[PDB]
DNA sequence: GAGCGTACGGCCGTACGCT
DNA sequence: GAGCGTACGGCCGTACGCT
């Protein structure tokens, strides 16, 4: 499924991981694939704060993922062996695009934190004028979204390990309750 | 620029989970829609699919709400289509289908292309006085449409029909009542406001399904109504019947509620396979149009039927718990509700529905009043009217001189040049009086109701109890005591 | 009751037959439209969906498309809106999308949630005069709406966007052309009617694809256009080499698989790897790096004869004639389109005629209550009923039915100053107006000349430049 | 998928062979659980003018007919082991109808000839007023359709085997150009 | 022979909360 | 604990003609 760059330069080599073929085609088509990787994604992946090892490890896009990186998985990770230096999430400005966000990001916290650590994770979104990814034009998905010249990436950063953990074990694991006290707290 | 890994997933958590909340999983309160139900009837009302009019297929409405409501799946709104017209789980079924619909067991409904749907009657009261400002309106997902935040809902939909729902932080679990008992509680609770939960239960006995059968107790129904959770017992109906030669059999005629009878009758046929219980010779479901539910256990001869009954009862969905769980939007916030809090919410609903439509009919009655009121300057100087028209150049001209001269207002005046020159008849001449002199009247009657606010509480009373008087009906759930 | 299977097969499977060739799988000769897509522009054109107003969702669309005109699986309608959103299939893009709307290496479009849409300006011309009774309208599967039957079809989209379509008993496949000789083939048709298709063929050379590329010759373009049926070389445009252009309907990522297939295989020789150095930036780009040494032009041309670097198009040219499957060729196809514009130009002049005869006939009556309002107000004011001031209207005035209606129908405000020489204007324009249209039906070369005028400024509108070249051998 | 009948006596019971789960479900409801039993099938099946024999005996919904009859296949078929005496195609009175009536009568001619030969297979679809069988409520496909009482079924009968060997291949083999010109000929009609 | 495009059938998977 | 109902992802099969 992974429509992969030319280069082999993991320093200027670049991967978007897109929600769909709905914006993978789109990104496929609007990408410098010299530079520019693209793995699109079947919808929701498992949330691995409450699916146990077996689950995760044989689910087809978690395995995705962890090929197309090249890094490997906690016993057999390496920083070294990245294939990319700019992992991208990319979702739509809405409901499901927030979710996606969100277990993309627990996946990353619990099998491949040194990816954070190391500044290799982004967040992109559409631009104001647009709600999801599938409405805009290659050209425009380049020129606002892709185009290093001028585009809107966000680096996720690690800065507090103990608030981190904690965050991922209230809004994604077992306890209901937590969540939705953090709910009730936070609700605008 | 650069991002918090904790400070966007808070942030992205929260907007996930309060759009499930707010605008997917749980009901409004007051009508006891989820959005995607309350598009679907509101499509219903603008296509004028009312009981009236002749059924459409499916695809017209899906098509109509994906649309200019719902963008999502044209499944998603299909399927809860599909629901809302089936009797086994709408005590009051909102969709009158031809067709396909579903079944018990299960089995899906046609393609939307095959079906055909409108309103039932009871519908019309959810939607009735939409359109004389009782609710406030909303910009579509585009701005090219306008939709109900809220329906009238001249009924208590929420407990009628009741509600399910798996949000974020929490989920609802609504079981269905009888219409009768709850417009009963309404007006007990209309004439006392510091009435009871005990009280209210001596109209709503407890929760009533489309599917008969029992209810264990009052315990659990007495725990949901003053907590808004419980778990409530549900027993399907069944008798032990001879079968000849000094043998039994098990007749099983109602089932509990969102209980896949097919499913059932796999797992006591899957239980007597694994040897996991004994004395059963035969399983055979003999249910039928004409006879309803009938799934038959047939006993080996000197078994005992009521120890095999209460193993099934034990170790089969033949008996089935409701975990009530009653959370709804309140001012559209998730909250934890209790029998008397729901009631008051849809009461407080009521109020402001008829008051709203009665301020909004004293507007429309005033204001044609007024135009009546120029209309009969203009028949009484006619001649006088048409030379001020002749001798004006423009419409500009024409309207300052007649409200110059005549004393008139711009929207008089403007009454009058938009006049044809048919209502100069006498049987025309006749009808602008007559309708003056009758809506004098009505305004009048309106006046009377926002005057006084127990006027205005007896209306909605009145409204309630022809409501109740035109679809409640006998309950089916025996509260067994307990 | 009893039936014989003989009868049952036979009964059975003409229904089947005729309803997947009349309304499913080919194309209407006039407009060049099978049902669905007819339905589509249609509700476009219903949803006031125009190329000056903004964007509308696909989902919009789609549901009023599926529950007006089309009750079938709603991605049917989805496809077949996307396709003429894609300039890379339709030569003329009939739909104005925003967003993804699938690309030359086989991605799907978006969900139709996610993607807007409106009609292309071309479009409008399909259109044009649809409730000027320039067509028949039919009820539509439920008799609750009207559709037609066919469109205007201003321009010649049958032979301009193509077609192509799997029946039973048979299949279509007709290539897309260039505009500009399309018209200029119909004008030339237009002015002698007894033209030879070697003489169509001055103007219209031959197919020319939205996707360029080359065509091998013209004995298989002539052999097409002279009995309907004809196999047409479509080669790429390649000159390590360079492939720029790639053939109509060849999926690019599929022809590279192909190519990279070859080389693995070892079934072709002297490459080192092949790169698809295509972007939106530099267009269409697949580069093959050659061994030192061996022959590039001997690869390119096995690359041509083994994979779909040069393929095929296998012309058929099935389509709906007189509401029958028919096997037309160059001519017939022109013919049937013309006739169908004088048609169209015929009935809209004579829609013109009726709608302003009419409006002269209530004008005249409204200058007769106008000349006499002191009277007509008296008799109005006089009469009990509607229908006593009408024939009192009728006898003193001499007004028929229709001119008394409009009288007791007039608004006070038409009896200002300025309205009164409105309709005096309104009524010596509409004379000189109906005198012009008269001409136009009472000369059948004034009514053909009107035609060729009308199909002149779609050419000098939307003709274009030919993109396919047609290569000599 | 088969959604049998309790009796175990072939002479009086019934299969209805319905399009899709789409009729499946509303027959199910509709039926007289005693003598009629119900075979979903899922949509168009294969054309076996056209397809080999290893193509054909793959197929999942030509499986669950063979099994369901019980008869057996060609040289192995038993009319004395058929499980019902009344086999219905149930279609829509429509093109998508038409040409399921088309394939099935095609099964049934190439594969279980005796069954046709026995009078053992029908023919019904909706009544007047309706196109669809999903368009109908199972009280309604019950009393006009399902119902013996007064029900509509036409019998399938095998007048020339010469003339139906040929109807056969002409509107169901490999030969589109006899097809074309069957069409031809009777697009009138 | 395997795609194309109109039509129609099916089968799985993900989150979310509470049994 | 597979299922409930709102949301979203995927995969596969059938006919039909031509090449």
């Amino acid at each position: 499924k992974l429509a992969d760059c030319s280069s082999k330069s993991p320093e200027e080599c670049e991967i978007f991981l897109v929600e769909g073929d709905s914006a993978g085609g789109s990104t496929k088509s609007g990408r410098d694939s010299r530079t520019q990787a693209i793995l699109p994604l079947r919808g929701k992946i498992l949330n691995v704060e409450k699916a146990r090892l077996d689950r995760i490890l044989n689910n087809n896009e978690i395995r995705q993922m962890i090929t197309a990186f090249g890094t490997g998985i906690g016993g057999d990770f390496d920083l070294a062996k990245a294939r990319y230096h700019k992992i991208v999430i990319m979702t739509d400005a809405d409901v499901d695009g927030a979710h996606i966000r969100t277990l993309l990001l627990t996946f990353f916290y619990r099998f491949m934190r040194p990816l954070i650590e190391a500044g290799y994770v982004y967040i992109a979104q559409p631009p104001t004028g647009y709600k999801g990814l599938g409405e805009m034009n290659a050209d425009q998905l380049w020129e606002t979204t892709m185009n290093p010249e001028h585009r809107a990436l966000l680096q996720v950063k690690l800065e507090d390990a103990i608030e981190a953990d904690q965050t991922f074990e209230m809004l994604m694991g077992d306890v209901v309750e937590n969540r939705r006290q953090f709910i009730e707290d936070n609700a605008v | 620029n650069e991002r918090n890994i904790t400070s966007e997933m808070r942030e992205s958590f929260l907007d996930y989970a309060m759009s499930v909340i707010v605008a997917r999983a749980l009901p409004d309160v007051r009508d006891g829609l989820k959005p995607v139900h309350r598009r679907i009837l509101y499509g219903l009302n603008e296509q004028g699919m009312t009981p009236d009019k002749s059924y459409k297929k499916s695809a017209r409405i899906v098509g109509d709400v994906m649309g200019k409501y719902h963008p999502h799946g044209d499944s998603s709104i299909y399927e809860a289509m599909v629901r809302m017209a089936q009797d086994f789980s709408y005590r009051y079924p909102l969709v009158d289908g031809q067709g396909n619909f579903g079944s018990m067991d299960g089995d899906g409904a046609a393609a939307m292309r095959y079906t055909e749907a409108r309103m039932t009657k009871i519908t019309l009261e959810l939607l009735r006085d939409i359109n004389k400002d009782t609710i406030d309106f909303i910009d579509n997902y585009d701005g090219n449409e306008r939709e109900p935040s809220v329906l009238p809902a001249r009924f208590p939909n929420l407990l009628a029909n009741g509600a399910s729902g798996i949000a974020v932080g929490m989920a609802t679990n609504i079981p269905p009542h009888n219409l009768t008992e709850l417009i009963n509680g309404v007006l007990s609770l209309s004439k006392n406001p510091d009435i009871s939960i005990a009280e209210l239960m001596e109209d709503i006995e407890g929760p009533d399904f489309p599917t008969a059968g029992l209810i264990l107790g009052k315990s659990g129904i007495r725990r949901a109504y003053e907590t808004g959770r419980g778990s409530i017992q549900m027993r399907s109906r069944a008798v032990i019947e001879e079968r000849g030669g000094g043998r039994q059999r098990i007749v099983v005629t109602e089932i509990p509620f969102q209980v896949n009878k097919a499913r059932m009758i796999e797992k006591i046929a899957e239980l007597v396979r694994d040897k996991k219980i004994d004395g059963i010779t035969d399983l055979r479901d003999e249910t039928s149009l004409r006879t309803g539910v009938r799934v038959v256990i047939d006993v080996r001869k000197d078994a005992n039927a009521s120890v095999i009954l209460n193993n099934l009862y034990k170790q089969t969905p033949l008996q089935t718990s409701f975990g009530v769980n009653m959370i709804a939007l309140v001012n559209g916030r998730p909250k934890l509700i209790n029998l008397k809090e729901a009631l008051v919410h849809y009461l407080e609903h009521q109020k402001t529905v008829v008051r709203r439509r009665t301020q909004y009919n004293l507007r429309k009655a005033k204001d044609r009043a007024h135009i009546l009121e120029g209309l009969r300057i203009a028949l009484d100087h006619i001649d006088e009217i048409i030379s001020t028209i002749r001798e004006s150049d423009t419409d500009k001209v024409a309207m300052e001189s007649l409200q110059q001269r005549f004393k008139l207002s711009e929207k008089q005046a403007q009454a009058i040049l938009d006049m044809r020159l048919r209502r100069l008849t006498g049987l025309e001449r006749d009808k602008i009086e007559a309708e003056y002199n009758e809506l004098l009247n009505y305004i009048s009657e309106l006046e009377t109701i926002l005057a006084d606010e127990e006027v205005l509480l007896q209306l909605v009373r009145d409204e309630l109890t022809e409501i109740r008087d035109r679809f409640g009906d006998d309950r089916r759930t025996e509260i067994q005591l307990g």
